């Protein structure tokens, strides 16, 4: 009779993208 | 068929739940960016289906379906859309009831004065 928790956040942003 | 704001980027989960990637402030979101422009910002703006933006229908193999508000972090089986649609249908109802009571005082006032314009008539 619940529903599922909040999945959460996305996946982060590419690290190797970032430097 | 709207295309993606520059910078970005539509991409997959790996279970297969689409997401989005903005490239200028490298970040990732659950939301279409372009829901921004095409979707109602409330459930008042709502036309026949539709969820406002943040908010999401999702199925769960043993509750069935429920919804996810991406704007609170929340989730519920209610139905939003229903319970904004109740909600309004109760306000209106009230709202008969009190314009009921303003005319009915009404009535009072002017059924007194009647009484007392006769007892004029008498003396």
């Amino acid at each position: 009779a619940e529903a599922p928790s909040y999945q959460g956040p996305p996946p982060p942003y590419p690290k190797h993208l970032l430097h | 068929e709207l295309p993606l704001p520059e910078g970005w980027e539509e991409a997959r989960d790996f279970d297969g739940k689409v997401y989005y990637i903005d490239h200028r402030n490298r970040t990732t979101s659950w939301i279409d960016p372009r829901d921004r422009y095409t979707k109602p910002l409330t459930f008042a703006d709502c036309i026949s289906d539709e969820l406002p933006l943040g908010w999401e229908e999702a199925y769960d193999p043993q509750v069935g379906d429920y919804f996810i508000d991406h704007n609170t972090k929340t989730t519920q089986i209610e139905d939003p859309r229903v319970q904004w649609r109740r909600e309004q249908e109760h306000m209106l109802k009230d709202y008969l009831v009190v314009a009921q009571e303003a005319l009915s005082a009404q009535k009072e006032i002017y059924q007194v004065k009647q009484q007392r314009l006769e007892l004029a008539q008498q003396e």
